[PDB]
């Protein structure tokens, strides 16, 4: 065996190849922090890794047969890999645990090692196996069976309790949250079905992951979801086919237009407490800014249709689509400078402006208005120019309206912000917690807000904060609507927290109903701020399926909606 | 910007590894991209390792261009990444959009740093 390290590596973590028995040790004072394996390899190659480094290092598995994006390495971890010319990719060799005992339950003896196998056989085999709670925090086992007669997994220490059983060919992933004390899924192998083979409905799921495919040859003209199914199974459905399909909104918790065209997917996720799939992902039609846009929209083939207006597409008057479905959305955004009237059939007759986003819902009675849009006066600090640049500064701010409207629209949020005016001016304050309330009064902000009838005020300073980098007041009147980061520790993704608190929102564990949802697996705007929603408790984490709220405790989504249009409506004409 | 023997230099990394992540990045490397071309990011402590497609290259104005693109093997409704970038200030901000968690990249000068959104502001709620 041959043994090699960083510092006999040109202190680089590519691995060299030309090895049959390579051995790459990572020390305390002998480390690389990103680790990879040499694409060029002999078929028999074997490269075994170890670390006893107080650092952790992290391992490009891009060329392993290992589903994960990014290896953890920590001190006492040995990873070995094995090359494989047939299939051009390093197969790793991890630590297996069977079941021994072929009664109805058996619990699985883990190591302290990072990432264990758990495999099942013929001849190893368990009606149900249970994965050992209370494990080393980012333990991550691999469930595998080979075996002709099916098993399961014990659901008690699992985030949910899904169809988690074990065919031959099935692969799941988990991962040990201790901050939950729940194996996590982090990856489950499809369960892949061909429509043909199954008609135009599915009686029942068997795997906690579905996919159906739609191709020439392989068609129905519609298809039936299950009625039910374990707490958040999930069903795939994809196509390739010429002609479309339509999926029928029976057992489902949407009314929109479901159809599959050539290219589509659909996520579905099943929800246990309320007893139907979850619409999670759906296609949108976007006609962009170079791409011409007709007089009278299409009609809607699937739940989402964006229009992108520009100098070169503009179009003095829309029409609404004329056939939708209940649900159905429609998001215009203008970037010309003349402004393009908005028409459905119901009589609704509105306009868009430069810079404006408006979001449309269809309902039993037409189309209907589903957001408004608040006029932002966007300030920055000379010192801030100073720093960053006079086309950075705005460009930073720009970024966060863009990041705070995305957010608001993944939320389903009834509001959009617009900018309506950028100035160059230092508020007079020695911090930014004084700059907040000065700013409320402050001449030449608030005369160019009146000017350009700004429904709001934002600014970007270089002020020391009083212990924090961001300040906005709470549920904000006309003359308290102001919001302020800086630079030195806040980022970008600042902005639709301070507009957050603004719209009436408080942070995490608050009594207030309008409350962001903090969660290890994700928390929202307001209690963390590490996912693009708001909380509500009617959406949920699109890898995890975490429902992002609570039902009349935590709900941020219905405290922005009941003050939305009031704020939009601050400055008018 | 015209040279010789470099510009057909087409690496699909974007920005390399040296409160989030230092970064070192290079400029040149994205405006050599046109629609269709793969850009890879890699920001393994995150666990982040994946390639993308350019679908949409915008003028925003006459300093500052976005480009936009979508992941090979994400969700194909929901996960896209944009990098907005001025050329008078060396200045570009990027947003990763992913299933595992969301980063932006703030960048001057061809050094910048990458982080998580829950870095991008810590604060108190204020009062009367
Ligand atoms: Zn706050």
């Amino acid at each position: 065996a041959t043994v090699l390290s960083p510092n006999q590596n040109n202190n680089s973590g590519s691995i060299p190849t030309g090895y049959s028995d390579l051995e790459f040790s990572l020390a305390n004072g002998n480390w690389v922090k990103n680790l990879s394996l040499p694409t060029n390899a002999n078929n028999s190659d074997k490269i075994t890794i170890r670390s006893s480094a107080a650092y952790s290092s992290y391992l490009d598995t891009s060329n392993t047969n290992i589903p994960l994006e990014v290896l953890k390495i920590n001190s006492g971890d040995v990873y070995q890999f094995i090359f494989n010319s047939s299939q051009n990719k390093w197969i790793a060799q991890l630590a297996t645990v069977s079941p021994t005992t072929g009664s109805n339950y058996e619990l699985i003896p883990l190591t302290t090692a990072t990432m264990q196998k758990v495999l099942i056989q013929d001849d190893k085999w368990a009606q149900t196996i249970a994965l050992p709670s209370d494990v080393r925090d980012g333990t991550t086992v691999q469930v595998v069976s080979t075996a002709s007669v099916s098993s399961d997994i014990d659901k008690t220490n699992l985030l949910f309790p899904s169809s988690f059983t074990l065919k031959n060919g099935s692969e799941y992933w988990f991962k040990y949250y201790s901050a939950l004390g729940k194996w996590v899924p982090e990856y489950i192998k499809p369960q892949k079905l061909n429509v043909q083979q199954i008609g135009t409905s599915l009686a029942a799921v068997n795997s906690p992951l579905t996919e159906i495919a739609f191709g020439d040859g392989n068609w129905v003209s519609n298809f039936t979801l299950p009625t039910t199914a374990n707490d958040r199974d999930r069903i795939i459905i994809k196509s390739t086919a010429t002609w479309s399909a339509k999926i029928n909104n029976t057992n489902v918790n949407s009314q929109a237009t479901l159809t599959l065209k050539t290219g589509d997917q659909y996520e579905f996720m099943y929800v246990s407490d309320k007893g139907y799939w979850q619409l999670i992902s759906s296609p949108t039609k976007v006609i962009d800014s170079t791409a011409t846009i007709p007089a009278i929209l299409p009609n809607m083939t699937q739940p989402t249709l964006k229009v992108k207006l520009s100098t070169s597409n503009w179009q003095p008057t829309l029409q609404l689509p004329a056939q939708a479905q209940v649900g159905d959305k429609v998001v215009i955004v203008s970037n010309a400078s003349a402004d393009t009237y908005i028409n459905a059939a119901n009589g609704l007759s509105t306009a868009i402006k430069n810079g404006e986003n408006r979001r449309f819902i269809y309902t039993a009675q037409g189309w209907t208005v589903d957001s408004y849009t608040i006029d932002m006066l966007l300030v920055s600090s000379p010192e801030v120019n100073s720093i960053l640049g006079e086309s950075a500064a705005k460009l930073r701010m720009i970024e966060g309206v863009n990041l705070t409207n995305l957010t608001a629209e993944n939320s389903n949020a009834r509001f959009y912000l617009r900018d309506v005016g950028y100035i160059t001016y230092k508020i007079p304050a020695a911090t930014l917690k004084e700059a907040i309330s000065t700013g409320r009064d402050d001449t030449t902000v608030q005369n160019e807000r009146k000017r350009i009838l700004a429904d709001g005020v934002y600014y970007q300073g270089n002020e020391p904060g009083d212990g924090g980098c961001g300040w906005a007041w709470i549920n904000a009147s006309a003359y308290n609507m102001i919001g302020a980061n800086d630079i030195a520790g806040c980022s970008f993704a600042a902005m639709r927290h301070e507009v957050g608190h603004n719209l009436g929102l408080y942070h995490n564990g608050s009594t207030n109903i309008g409350s962001g949802f903090a969660h290890p697996l994700g928390s929202t705007a307001m209690g963390g701020n590490n996912i693009n929603f708001y909380s509500s408790p009617y959406l949920y984490n699109p890898k995890y399926g975490v429902r992002l709220g609570e039902e009349g405790k935590i709900d941020a989504v219905s405290v922005i909606n009941l003050n939305a249009q009031k704020i939009s409506l601050y400055n008018h004409h | 910007s015209p040279s010789e023997k470099e510009r057909l230099s087409q690496q699909q990394i974007v920005f390399n590894e040296v409160k989030g992540m230092v970064i070192k990045y290079d400029p040149k490397v994205i405006e050599l991209k046109k629609v269709g071309d793969t850009v890879k990011f890699q920001m393994l402590e995150y666990g982040i390792n994946r390639t993308g497609k350019i679908v949409e290259i915008e003028p925003v104005d006459q300093d500052i261009v976005r480009w936009t693109g979508r992941f090979d093997q994400g969700d194909p409704n929901q996960n896209f990444f944009t990098i907005t970038q001025s050329q008078k200030d060396h200045y570009t901000i990027m947003q990763i959009f992913t299933e595992k968690g969301n980063y932006s990249a703030e960048i001057k000068d061809g050094v910048g740093l990458v982080q998580t959104m829950d870095e991008g502001v810590t604060d108190q709620e204020l009062h009367h």
